[PDB]
């Protein structure tokens, strides 16, 4: 220790600097070249400008097998502490990849719970940005109990304060069980994600795989259904980050504030060409939503998994909402085992965090296929009866055109808690398709029979006036109002208090 | 039989709403008001601020059938419900139609009044009704007698939670 207060601050300063600079020069200029930024780029760029307030710059690693006990080890791995984006208040950790390739030390696993309780104990949201190769090999078991603190912490933080993980590099092994339990994953075209890498499943297996086909984004968008959204780099990781995190409140016992309010609701005619009368022809249901929504503004949350099905985050008058979508020109808008647990998930973390739930609806039904079944639509179509059961947040629902037995249900109708549903006078709510429904109720008995009964089953049935008589609707609407009709059901349910029966929890189908 | 466009559909909508809203017809409209009485839509027109009701159930149909209930036409079941605002305060209303079969308090119109108050509860807004009846509906027999006991048990539900206002006109 030097010799004065002044002398003692410079040497603090030297020393921070040492522990600052991780792996040193040349790891950091092989993160550069492959084109990723730092732990502390990645928190300033983050981070509103010089809000970072850093915890344990200076812990250490206590592990001493396996060389640890010489190890020269900055932050052990991570970069902790709390900050602000557009002055609210955060956590958030970022893995350093320079040192021990990010290797989770038992110690670093610390750090990273110990921010996570703050930001409960707070009521704040927690990011976390990975790049690491898993849990560190030379601590055995005690980086083993760091990962399964972890995730128990996830757990405790899951449906309290929102969590979000961006993925920025490597993320090899068990360690992808944090980024599944946060809330949204956000992943670069720089980062690789999996349980099992290539090498260990080609010697088990005999599989030959690259890291980037396993799992690189893409995969998991558009096969395993693991991601959120995708990014090219970590620019644009961080500004999905911030814009994500504008939809949200702070933690479960608020509504987010209002941004950028268009209070106008004023008509707009366009909105009723864009559903074409046509049962035979398709749309980008994201059109309907684009002319509804403050703006035309939406972020779509994972845009590239299951794209028979949207779920996308806007907003009506300056509010958040989350809303859900059947798009016909993907499989016909068919819902199946992927779409609904894409569908779920949104459900009951929109309920989660307070969100209102808009939907609307053009179903004809759950995707036929031996697949499908074998797969356990049974089970998987259950968790969005089962999602929009449980919410409580105002349900809105429109529909657009077709609304076929389950699938309808499953898009939340009344009887599933929708607190107002609509319908455009091109809905087509049915228990099922007037040919299928003939061919079992007249079996018995031209040609020219068949095509009258079914005439005779869907005007008795599936218009509008019909859904209205039987009060499933509460109004048959002009789709021109469509905006209006959302905004003041949001308004006047923005007072909404409803209970559920006392549980620990229900049983979530899986 | 639907019109073959949106925009076809669209007109066709609002010539059905304003037979509804017509309720039941030119002579009984004119013999409420010759009455010295307002009409179901005008009373609540004239309570809530201007354009804000928002109506619910307008195309709602009872679903009964007994003594002529199969072929009868009943707009809205003799009810008009929904949500308004009275000085910029959100609340929840019911206006009997006497001009459709007397006001009798039919099932489905039971139905719609609980609905709206059930809504009203949920939202915390107060609730006014407008009533103006020849009591529960006697075709529907012991059908409209259960709406009437399903409004009786939620007034109760409601009292002390939201305000509720009557007004027998
Ligand atoms: C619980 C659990 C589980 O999965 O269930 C565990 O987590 S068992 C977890 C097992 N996890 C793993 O086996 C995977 C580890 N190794 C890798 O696949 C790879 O390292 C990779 C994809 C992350 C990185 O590839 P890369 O070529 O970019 O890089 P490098 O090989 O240079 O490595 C970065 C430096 O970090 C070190 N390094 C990487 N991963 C670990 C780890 N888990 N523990 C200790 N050191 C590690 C490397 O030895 C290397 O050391 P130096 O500079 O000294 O050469
Ligand atoms: C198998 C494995 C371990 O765990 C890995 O990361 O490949």
């Amino acid at each position: 220790l030097a010799s004065t207060m002044e002398g003692r601050v410079e040497q603090l300063a030297e020393q921070r600097q040492v522990i600052e600079a991780g792996g040193g020069e040349r790891r950091v200029e092989k993160q550069h070249s492959q084109g990723k930024q730092t732990a502390r780029e990645r928190l300033n760029n983050l981070l509103d400008p010089h809000s970072f307030d850093e915890v344990g710059a200076f812990r250490k690693h206590r592990t001493t097998l396996f060389g640890m006990d010489k190890a020269v080890v900055p932050a052990d791995g991570v970069v902790t502490g709390r900050g602000t984006i557009l002055g609210r208040p955060v956590h958030a950790a970022s893995q350093d990849f320079t040192v021990m390739g990010g290797s989770a030390g038992e110690t670093q696993s610390t750090k990273v719970v110990e921010t996570m309780e703050q930001a409960l104990l707070t009521g704040t949201p927690f990011l976390f940005f990975y790049d690491s190769g898993g849990a560190r090999i030379q601590e055995g078991i005690d980086s083993l109990s760091g990962y399964g603190k972890m995730f128990f912490a996830n757990v405790k933080l899951s449906g309290v304060v929102p969590q979000i993980a961006i993925i920025a590099g490597p993320c090899a092994g068990g360690a992808s069980y944090s980024p599944a339990l946060t809330d949204f994953i956000i992943m670069t075209k720089k980062a690789h994600m999996f349980i099992t890498g290539p090498q260990v499943i080609k010697s088990v297996t005999g599989e030959d795989v690259t890291a980037d086909e396993l799992g690189g984004a893409e995969a998991h968008m558009a096969i395993s259904g693991n991601i959120h959204f995708v990014a090219e780099d970590d620019d644009a990781a961080e500004l999905i980050a911030k814009k994500l995190l504008s939809f949200l409140p702070q933690n479960n016992t608020e509504e987010a504030s209002f941004v950028n309010p268009n209070n106008d609701v004023s008509p707009n005619t366009e909105l009723r060409d864009i559903v074409p009368i046509d049962g035979k022809k398709g749309y980008d249901v994201r059109d309907v939503i684009a002319k509804i929504v403050d703006w035309g503004d939406y972020l779509e949350v994972k845009a590239g998994y299951a794209t028979n099905l949207v779920t996308a985050f806007a907003r009506v008058n300056g509010r958040s909402v989350g809303i859900v979508a059947n798009q016909p020109s993907v499989m016909s808008g068919c819902l199946d085992i992927n779409a609904s647990d894409k569908a779920a998930e949104f459900v009951n973390f929109c309920d989660s965090f307070n969100i209102p739930l808009v939907q609307l609806v053009d179903v004809p039904g759950f995707l036929p296929g031996v697949q499908q079944e074998y797969g356990g639509i049974i089970r998987h179509g259950a968790k969005m009866l089962y999602a929009y059961s449980e919410a409580t947040v105002p349900k809105i629902t429109v529909v657009l055109r077709k609304a076929y037995g389950g699938s309808y249900l499953a898009m939340c109708n009344r009887d599933l808690g929708a607190d107002a549903v609509y319908a455009w006078p091109s809905a087509e709510i049915a228990v099922m398709g007037a040919e299928g429904a003939a061919n079992v109720i007249f079996r018995k008995e031209p040609d020219a029979m068949r095509a009258e009964k079914i005439e005779e089953y869907q005007n008795a049935f599936n218009t509008p006036y019909v859904a209205a008589a039987r009060g499933q609707v509460d109004d048959v609407i002009d789709p021109a109002d469509t905006r209006r009709k959302i905004a003041s059901a949001l308004e006047m349910y923005a007072t909404k208090r409803q209970t559920r029966p006392a549980k620990k929890h229900g049983n979530f189908p899986c | 039989k639907l019109a073959s466009t949106m925009e076809g559909r669209v007109e066709q909508l609002a010539e059905q709403r304003q037979v509804i809203e017509a309720g039941g017809g030119e002579r009984r409209v004119e013999k409420q008001h010759s009455q010295g009485k307002q009409t179901a839509r005008e009373r609540l027109n004239n309570l809530l601020d201007p354009h804000s009701f928002d109506e619910v159930g307008a195309f709602r149909k009872h679903r009964t059938t007994l003594f002529g209930m199969d072929k009868a036409v009943v707009p809205a079941d003799g009810v008009v419900t929904g949500r308004g605002t009275i000085l910029g305060r959100p609340v929840h209303a019911a206006s009997q139609d006497f001009t459709v079969m007397g006001g009798s308090a039919g099932e489905t119109q039971s139905t719609k009044v609980v609905e709206t108050m059930e809504q009203a509860l949920l939202t915390g807004t107060p609730f006014l009704f407008f009533y103006d009846s020849g009591g529960a509906r006697i075709q529907e027999g012991i059908d409209s007698l259960s709406g009437y006991g399903k409004m009786f048990f939620a007034n109760v539900k409601l009292s002390g939670v939201v305000p509720q206002i009557a007004i027998i006109a």
